[PDB]
């Protein structure tokens, strides 16, 4: 596998991210060879776009 | 006296004002019929304001240059009810409505659609809670002493630096 | 809306409302001073909104210290 | 092509108009010119520095020739409580009779202006008598600043040009500044008061054809080499002196004894001299503490590193500081502003409390002007002081070398920094204003006992502590048996206790619940632009709205309508913000000084007393009653000597709202409506023949709110000063 | 009160005190402290001529390396010392405690 | 006493001079 | 334990060192070098005070007055210090006081010149003229030494604050004081007026 | 009258409703115990 597990709560370590130090459900990791930010995350609270589900690459997110 | 501050009962100035005030009134009555409605509401004003001097004379306020109470808010034994008792009593006030509206948000947040139950308010559960605010100073203090009144800072979101 | 107003406040106060007294001498609320003192901005900021706002700022402590308050409120 | 912003190759090219406000507006951030290398920016810095020091030296210059040359300085040294000073004269071909005739006072022989600037009171204290000693002291300052010229044009040369090292060299700045600049130059000003000022004001006269025959103590250098430095304060001058004049004259030269000369109201001039000759003694001694070149003295950088506590509750402490601040140019200008902007509003505080010049508590005008002067003045600096903060953050922070120390740490915890000053502010401003609306609800509805009067015990108490006996504490200076009292009755307490316990000067006046309230009010102002100008500095690296802020400089318009909105995102825009709130803090402050002065100079302090506690009493007491000579300087019947403050009034007021104007309506109405005029012109005949070069566009958004900015303020300063100067001139009370 | 005498006292005790009892201790903290350094380096290795450490002037054959301008630094500081007590017994000042 | 028309034409000239300088020293920062 | 029976000790203070009963509420000790100056200091600190507390009691008992006013010479003009009843010839204000500066500068530089920490507390050597190092009773001598020193230091805090209690009066008449109304003249004469 | 109970439940209603109730309450303590500046106690 790439990353976390499918709905797992993972933790965001990106400082730019809107939901830095926030936690979110993983909904889908790709696993295709190349892709860098695979990890896809959903998140309860928007950010000030409107959006609430981003991707992170497996190195800034962290089991809880 | 605490500031070159006379009391109010044998203060000159606050007699000038309380006779001020009462020939106003009485001046404001001679126009108007001593049964008339207006003249009750007149001589009720007056009453009024006797008994407001009265008071303000027999709690020792006390009265500047002229006559005009002052409040001493340093700490002074002989003037805790003017903002160390009052204050302690909006204390607990405050404290109330703060820690019940806390509590009804933490209330809410284990619940399924929460913003719902901050636009529309769940009153028995706001009631239930607010019920709670009687004690809360003990609250208060167990939820700080045994760690789950802050957060910690791990947790919470910050801007990049 | 607020500069015309205003001059409908001042030219009635100035040259229409008054009082006429029993040999027929018309006085007015200002005195006819419009004719001179509104062709100047100090005659305005004076005669107008000086001279007239004096009663809702000593209207304390009576029945029209409702409209002292919302004066300062409104500012 | 090289076009006039000579120094942006982008404003250049630019075909707009823009090109031309941005070159005027960007000249004199050297660091952002194309091709700037920090030896030409240091050394561009230095010469402009000769250049204000010369501008400088020519407006002080210029001062002394005008009173020189059109001035009533003799006549007013002569009699100063009964002459108004005159501070140039005037010619105005667009003045009609009346106007001649109405501006001709001072003993003047045609229209002149009369000085509020303290220059006469100052110039006499110093002991400049005549229009000739004027006359060569501004051609003294002539020829300084002309050798301040020379200076810059010369060390701009090739081979005296500094290099970026010795700029660097804060040690032996800080030995040379601390030692000469300020100690040197204290002797300095104590030797000219006891060889000039004090026989000047004792009768004598001392020049320069007699500084080495006028001697200034009968027992000249003896006692000082001797140690027996009493002689020199044995013999005070007394209570019956009067200034200039040797009857009631002493001949001691370093007195001690505190409070006011009491037929002046001012310090004394012996005291003076002994306080520039001490500090002048511990500023020479503090002067040797760095290390520049004999292996003795300290190292700053090792100072700072050595300074971090063993728990690490401040990190790594101060390690990387000293780079940090010698290698940016704004952290160093921000620190400077920081503190000129505190020493110009204790300037402010203690001139008015305590006059240094002779006559200067009678001229009522002239000290609220300083007071005004230097307390605008100094909000203007604090303003600048974290303004260039922001832009250090911005331009100058490197987290690599600043890891973990004090300024990491302020980063870290920001957001506590930020909601407590809100919290501070909010707390501060609602109970201030609650209480305020409480009072004028009280009396409107005619019952004044109701008022929540608080007592200021706390300022009473320290009032007590420093000898007041008003308020009968009694404790610290108010008690005899105190060992303070006992220790200073012998030196200063006899002077400073009967000054302080004269009601008739400004020295701590008494307050009350208006004064409470006020100081409240002044609390708010500075904790509600504290809290702009901190978050504009600390969230001008980035946020969670703008996270990569700092790529986009210090003053950007926004970063568009996406995300909700980012307008006034950038850090010069919460500085724009926090001008608003100074100026309204100042202000407050300004109209306490002023308001409490005059309810003091007429005598009748109760109104102030009575008044202040609500704000119907400010408006009407204080903004009403006192405009009324004011608004009378022209009208249908005539004009006086005050039409000029009551029409520069009315100018402020015009310039405040054409600010209005630039900081309402914001860019998009103005550009279309620049496209119309531009297809109007184009269309037209015999004017179509007429091209422009610059294509006409609206202002851009940071220059619109500039603009507004500095109208709003030109407005609010010339409204206050016409206000200021026509109520307490058209009555001297 | 004698002016010389004082001086002279004055000036002896503190050039013995940072000959001997504290003539080490300031040279364990120069040595800590060394030289300023403009940014990793000296202010001379930046290229500041004028910040050259005056060695002629700092040459001393004091066999416990007393230099010219300490004595000049102790000299002041016991001058200055017998100046304050000089000015002070020659006051007139009894607080009366 | 009241300055003369030779201190006003020396005062003058002491400011001709002195613009003569700072146009000088404008052209130094000029370039 | 010790100051506080079954109260769990801080790691940084094992029990080994003499007098270290686990006392530090505040964590003070946390670092260790802090935590060996903080030693240094508390015992000459606490020999200061040792020493004081006989300088301060024996000139009273003796008629010579307490130690507050002991300085009241050098208040008023013209002291004329005293030793014994004795005037000290040599005691004006300008020439004791250099004196002390001087002498205490010297041992003062001494004794900070040392490296081992363990001869910056107990140097011995010409310290210990009469042995009393030889012995095995060392480490409860060191014992013994730190519990009077405490108690001293404490000694002279009350010194300190009865003397601001009540001006005027030396602790012995403070004793006496106290023997003559034990029920009627305590501390809360001073704390609860 | 799930849905009558859901709109009275809503912020502003409720909002409205306790202010008054707040409102009341002030008022008629001031009615009874009017112009008091010291808390007697
Ligand atoms: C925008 C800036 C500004 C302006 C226009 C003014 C304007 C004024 N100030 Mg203010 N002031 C300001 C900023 C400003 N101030 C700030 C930032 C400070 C804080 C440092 C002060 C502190 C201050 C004080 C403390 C006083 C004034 C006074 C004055 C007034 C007299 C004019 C003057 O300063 O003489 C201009 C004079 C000069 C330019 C000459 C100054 C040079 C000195 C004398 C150098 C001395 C060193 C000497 C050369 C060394 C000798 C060398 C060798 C022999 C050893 C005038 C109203 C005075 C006043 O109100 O009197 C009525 C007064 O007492 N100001
Ligand atoms: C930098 C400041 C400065 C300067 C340049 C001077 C310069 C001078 N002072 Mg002054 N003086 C100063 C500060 C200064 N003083 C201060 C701060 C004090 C107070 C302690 C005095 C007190 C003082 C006295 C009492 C006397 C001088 C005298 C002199 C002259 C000494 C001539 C000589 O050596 O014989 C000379 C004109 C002497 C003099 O004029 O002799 C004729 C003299 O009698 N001065
Ligand atoms: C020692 C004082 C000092 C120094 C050396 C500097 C130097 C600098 N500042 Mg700082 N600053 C200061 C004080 C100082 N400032 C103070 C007191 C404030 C608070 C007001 C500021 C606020 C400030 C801001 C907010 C900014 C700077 C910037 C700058 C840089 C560029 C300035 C520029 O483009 O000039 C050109 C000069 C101007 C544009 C000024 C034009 C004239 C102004 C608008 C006033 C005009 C008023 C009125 C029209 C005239 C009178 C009219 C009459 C009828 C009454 C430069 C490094 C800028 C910077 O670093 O950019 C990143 C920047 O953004 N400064
Ligand atoms: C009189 C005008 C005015 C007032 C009252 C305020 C008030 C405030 N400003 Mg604003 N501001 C103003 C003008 C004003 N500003 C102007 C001209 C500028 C320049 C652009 C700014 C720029 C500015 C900035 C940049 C900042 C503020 C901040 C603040 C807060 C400071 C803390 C405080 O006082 O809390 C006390 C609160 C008040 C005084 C607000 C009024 C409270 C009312 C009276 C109570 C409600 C009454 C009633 C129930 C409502 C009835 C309405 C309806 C329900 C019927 C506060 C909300 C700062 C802030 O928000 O920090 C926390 C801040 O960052 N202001
Ligand atoms: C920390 C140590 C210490 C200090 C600072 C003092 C300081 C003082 N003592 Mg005390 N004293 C001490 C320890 C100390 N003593 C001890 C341990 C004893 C017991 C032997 C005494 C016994 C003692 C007596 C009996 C007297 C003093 C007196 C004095 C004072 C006169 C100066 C003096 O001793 O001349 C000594 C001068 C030379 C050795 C030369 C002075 C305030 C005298 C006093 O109170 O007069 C005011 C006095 O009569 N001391
Ligand atoms: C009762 C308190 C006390 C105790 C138990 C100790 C115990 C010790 N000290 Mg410490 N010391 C004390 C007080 C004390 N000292 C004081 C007050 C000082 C300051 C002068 C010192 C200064 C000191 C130094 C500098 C050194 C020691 C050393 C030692 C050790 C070896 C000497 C010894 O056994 O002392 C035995 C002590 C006694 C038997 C106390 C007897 C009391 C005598 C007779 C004096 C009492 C006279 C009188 C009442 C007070 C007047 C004072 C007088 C000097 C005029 C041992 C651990 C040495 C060490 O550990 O190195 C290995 C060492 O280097 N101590
Ligand atoms: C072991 C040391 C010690 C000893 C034996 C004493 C003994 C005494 N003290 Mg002192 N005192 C001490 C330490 C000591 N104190 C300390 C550390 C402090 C500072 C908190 C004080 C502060 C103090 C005050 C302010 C007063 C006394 C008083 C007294 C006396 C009566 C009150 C009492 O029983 O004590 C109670 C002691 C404590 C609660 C401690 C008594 C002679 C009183 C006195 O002299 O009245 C005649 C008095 O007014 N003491
Ligand atoms: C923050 C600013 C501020 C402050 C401190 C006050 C304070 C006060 N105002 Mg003012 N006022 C303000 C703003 C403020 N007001 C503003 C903005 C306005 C304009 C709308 C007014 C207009 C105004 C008027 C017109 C009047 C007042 C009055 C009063 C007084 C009593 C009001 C009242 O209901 O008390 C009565 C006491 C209570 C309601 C007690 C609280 C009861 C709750 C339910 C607690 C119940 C007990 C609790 C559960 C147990 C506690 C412990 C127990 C041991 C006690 C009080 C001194 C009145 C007065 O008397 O003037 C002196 C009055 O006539 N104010
Ligand atoms: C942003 C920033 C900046 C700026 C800042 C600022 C601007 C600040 C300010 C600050 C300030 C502005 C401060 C102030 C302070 C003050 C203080 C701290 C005070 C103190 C006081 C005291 C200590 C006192 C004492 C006393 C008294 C009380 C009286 C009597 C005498 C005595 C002395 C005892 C910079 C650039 C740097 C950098 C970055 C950051
Ligand atoms: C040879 C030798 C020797 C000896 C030597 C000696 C002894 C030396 C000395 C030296 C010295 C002995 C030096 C000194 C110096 C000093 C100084 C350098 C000082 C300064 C001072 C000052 C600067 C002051 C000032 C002042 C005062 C205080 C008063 C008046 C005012 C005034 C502020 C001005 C012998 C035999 C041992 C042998 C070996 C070698
Ligand atoms: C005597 C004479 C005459 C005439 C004369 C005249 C006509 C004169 C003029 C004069 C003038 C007409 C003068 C002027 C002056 C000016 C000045 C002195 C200025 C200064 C300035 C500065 C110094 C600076 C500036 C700056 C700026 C503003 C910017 C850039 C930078 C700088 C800083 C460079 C006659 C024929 C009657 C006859 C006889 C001879």
């Amino acid at each position: 596998v790439i990353g976390p597990k499918r709905g797992s709560i993972v933790k965001v370590l990106r400082r730019e991210s809107y939901w830095f130090n926030d936690t979110g459900k993983v909904v889908a990791v790709d696993q295709a060879p190349g892709v860098r930010y695979p990890v896809v995350v959903r998140f309860d609270k928007v950010n000030y776009a409107g959006v609430s589900t981003n991707n992170y690459s497996p190195d800034e997110l962290e089991q809880s | 006296d605490v500031a070159g501050l006379t009391p109010c009962k044998e203060s000159k100035g606050f007699a000038k004002r309380q006779k001020q005030e009462i020939k106003k009134l009485e001046g404001r009555l001679k126009l108007y019929a001593p049964d008339s409605a207006p003249a009750l509401a007149i001589n009720a004003t007056i009453e009024k304001t006797k008994r407001r001097f009265e008071f303000y004379g027999n709690q020792g306020l006390l009265c500047g240059t002229d006559g005009l109470p002052h409040l001493i808010v340093d700490g002074d034994q002989a003037h805790l009810g003017e903002f160390v008792y009052p204050g302690l009593v909006f204390l607990y006030i405050a404290g109330w409505i703060g820690w019940v509206g806390r509590a009804y948000l933490i209330d809410v947040r284990t619940s399924k659609k929460p913003t719902e139950k901050e636009i529309i308010i769940d009153v028995p559960l706001a009631l239930r809670i607010m019920s709670k605010g009687l004690t809360w100073p003990v609250a208060a203090i167990g939820e700080l002493r045994s760690g789950k009144l802050v957060e910690k800072s791990s947790n919470i979101t910050v801007s990049p630096r | 809306i607020s500069v015309v107003i205003f001059h409908f406040s001042w030219k009635m106060q100035s040259d229409v409302w008054g009082s006429i007294s029993d040999q027929g001498v018309v006085t007015h609320i200002t005195g006819g001073n419009f004719a001179q003192s509104s062709i100047t901005i100090n005659g305005w900021l004076r005669d107008f909104l000086w001279a007239q706002a004096s009663q809702v700022i000593q209207s304390y402590g009576s029945s029209l210290s409702a409209y002292g308050l919302l004066f300062l409120g409104a500012h | 092509a090289s076009r006039f912003p000579k120094f942006s190759r982008g404003l250049s090219q630019d075909p707009t108009t823009r090109r031309i406000w941005f070159g005027i507006a960007t000249a004199h951030d050297f660091e952002s010119h194309d091709d700037m290398t920090e030896e030409r920016l240091y050394q561009k810095i230095f010469a402009s520095h000769f250049g204000q020091l010369a501008i400088i030296f020519l407006w002080t210059s210029g001062n002394l020739f005008h009173v020189a040359w059109q001035g009533n300085f003799e006549a007013w040294g002569q009699d100063p409580l009964h002459v108004r000073p005159i501070a140039h004269a005037i010619w105005d071909p667009h003045f009609g009779q009346p106007a001649v005739e109405a501006f001709t006072r001072g003993g003047a022989s045609g229209p002149v202006n009369i000085a509020y600037s303290g220059v006469y009171q100052w110039w006499y204290t110093i002991g400049l008598r005549t229009n000739q000693d004027l006359y060569g002291g501004s051609i003294f300052l002539l020829f300084v600043s002309a050798l301040f010229l020379i200076a810059g044009w010369l060390h701009l040369q090739p081979k005296w040009k500094p290099s970026v090292s010795w700029f660097k060299n804060a040690e032996s700045r800080l030995n040379h500044h601390l030692s000469g600049l300020f100690g040197v130059s204290s002797l300095a000003w104590t030797g000219h008061l006891v060889h000039v000022a004090i026989p000047e004001s004792r009768g004598e006269h001392v020049r320069w054809n007699n500084l080495l025959t006028a001697l200034p103590h009968p027992q000249g250098l003896g006692p000082f080499f001797a140690g027996q430095w009493n002689v020199y304060a044995q013999n005070p001058d007394s209570n019956s002196h009067l200034f200039g004049t040797s009857e009631g004259a002493g001949t001691a030269i370093l007195t001690f004894l505190g409070g006011f000369h009491p037929q002046t109201q001012s310090l004394w001039l012996t005291d003076m001299a002994h306080h520039h000759l001490a500090i002048a003694v511990i500023f020479i001694i503090a002067g040797h503490m760095y290390r520049t070149n004999f292996g003795i003295g300290h190292s700053m950088k090792e100072i700072l590193e050595a300074h971090t506590p063993p728990g690490g509750r401040l990190g790594r402490g101060h390690k990387g500081l000293y780079d940090t601040i010698n290698n940016s140019l704004h952290f160093q200008l921000g620190l400077a502003l920081a503190s000129l902007g505190v020493i110009t509003s204790l300037v402010a505080q203690h001139m008015y409390s305590l006059p240094p010049y002779a006559f200067l508590a009678q001229d009522f005008t002239t000290q609220a002007a300083l007071y005004t002067h230097h307390q605008y003045i100094a909000g203007f600096i604090m303003t600048g002081a974290f303004a260039h903060g922001a832009i250090f953050f911005i331009r100058d922070y490197n987290p690599e070398q600043n890891k973990d120390n004090v300024l990491a740490r302020m980063l870290e915890h920001k957001e506590a920094i930020i909601s407590h000053l809100s919290w501070a502010s909010l707390f501060l401003g609602f109970h201030t204003l609650g209480l305020y609306v409480h009072n004028d609800v009280m009396l409107a509805f005619g019952t004044p006992e109701k008022q929540i009067l608080i007592e200021p015990v706390f300022a009473q108490w320290i009032q007590s502590a420093h000898g007041k006996a008003l308020y009968g504490f009694d404790v610290l200076l108010s008690s005899a048996d105190s060992p303070a009292f006992n220790a200073g009755q012998t030196l200063w307490l006899p002077g400073w206790l009967d000054a302080i316990n004269n009601n008739s000067n400004s020295l701590f006046l008494t307050i009350g619940p208006g004064d409470f309230l006020v100081h409240h009010a002044i609390a708010l102002g500075l904790h509600t632009t504290t809290l702009i100008l901190v978050k504009g500095a600390l969230d001008a690296r980035g946020s969670k709205l703008m996270p990569d802020k700092k790529e986009f400089g210090y003053s950007f318009p926004c970063d568009g309508p996406g995300r909700g909105g980012t307008c006034d995102i950038s850090a010069w825009d919460a500085f724009y913000l926090a001008v608003f709130w100074m100026l309204n803090t100042i202000g407050w402050v300004t109209f306490y000084w002023h308001w409490k002065h005059i309810t003091l100079w007429q005598g009748n302090v109760a109104q102030f007393n009575e008044s202040s506690t609500y704000l119907m009493g400010w408006l009407r007491d204080y903004l009403w009653l006192n405009s009324s000579q004011l608004i009378n300087g022209y009208n249908p019947f005539g004009m006086n000597s005050l039409s000029v403050w009551a029409w520069m009034f009315l100018f402020g007021h015009l310039v405040w709202a054409t600010g209005f104007m630039f900081l309402i309506s914001w860019r998009g109405y103005w550009q279309e409506l620049i496209e119309t005029l531009a297809w109007a012109h184009e269309r037209t005949p015999l004017a179509n023949l007429v091209r422009w070069k610059d294509k006409p566009v609206a202002l851009s958004i940071v220059q619109a709110r500039l603009v507004g900015l500095a109208h709003f303020s030109v407005g609010y300063i010339f409204t206050y000063a016409a206000f200021l100067i026509a109520s307490t001139s058209g009555k001297f009370g | 009160a004698n002016t010389a005498l004082t001086i002279t006292l004055s000036t002896g005790a503190l050039l013995f005190l940072g000959r001997f009892v504290f003539l080490p201790f300031q040279r364990d903290n120069v040595s800590r402290q060394g030289l300023p350094v403009q940014n990793g380096v000296t202010h001379f290795d930046a290229g500041d001529s004028r910040a050259q450490e005056v060695t002629s002037f700092l040459k001393t054959n004091d066999p416990a390396g007393f230099t010219i301008v300490d004595v000049l630094a102790w000299g002041a500081l016991g001058h200055a010392v017998g100046f304050f007590i000089l000015a002070t017994i020659n006051n007139g000042y009894n607080p009366q405690f | 006493t009241s300055i003369s028309d030779s201190q006003i034409i020396v005062a003058l000239v002491s400011a001709f001079i002195t613009g003569i300088l700072a146009l000088r020293l404008g052209k130094s920062l000029y370039q | 334990a010790e100051w506080l029976p079954g109260n769990p000790r801080p790691s940084y203070l094992d029990g080994s060192a003499p007098g270290d009963f686990g006392f530090d509420p505040l964590g003070l000790g946390e670092v260790p070098e802090n935590l060996e100056r903080f030693k240094e200091s508390e015992l000459i600190h606490a020999r200061w005070a040792m020493l004081a507390v006989p300088g301060v009691l024996i000139p009273e008992a003796l008629g010579y007055g307490n130690w507050v006013s002991a300085q009241k010479w050098a208040a008023t003009p013209g002291g004329q210090a005293t030793y014994l009843g004795n005037p000290v010839p040599w005691g004006n204000l300008p020439v004791i006081l250099a004196i002390e500066f001087l002498a205490i500068a010297f041992a003062e530089s001494q004794r900070n010149g040392e490296p081992d920490p363990e001869k910056r507390k107990y140097p011995g050597g010409a310290f210990d003229p009469l042995g009393f190092s030889k012995g095995a009773n060392l480490e409860e001598l060191k014992l013994k030494e730190i519990k009077n020193g405490r108690l001293a230091l404490v000694a002279f805090l009350g010194f300190a604050v009865q003397a601001i209690a009540y001006p005027g009066t030396g602790p012995l008449e403070n004793l006496k004081t106290h023997l003559a109304d034990p029920w009627h003249n305590t501390i809360a004469h001073v704390i609860i007026p | 009258m799930q849905d009558v109970k859901t709109y009275l439940s809503t912020a502003p209603v409720l909002a409205t409703l306790w202010f008054g109730f707040l409102a009341g309450l002030l008022i008629e303590i001031n009615r009874f115990f009017p112009d008091a500046l010291v808390l007697p106690l």
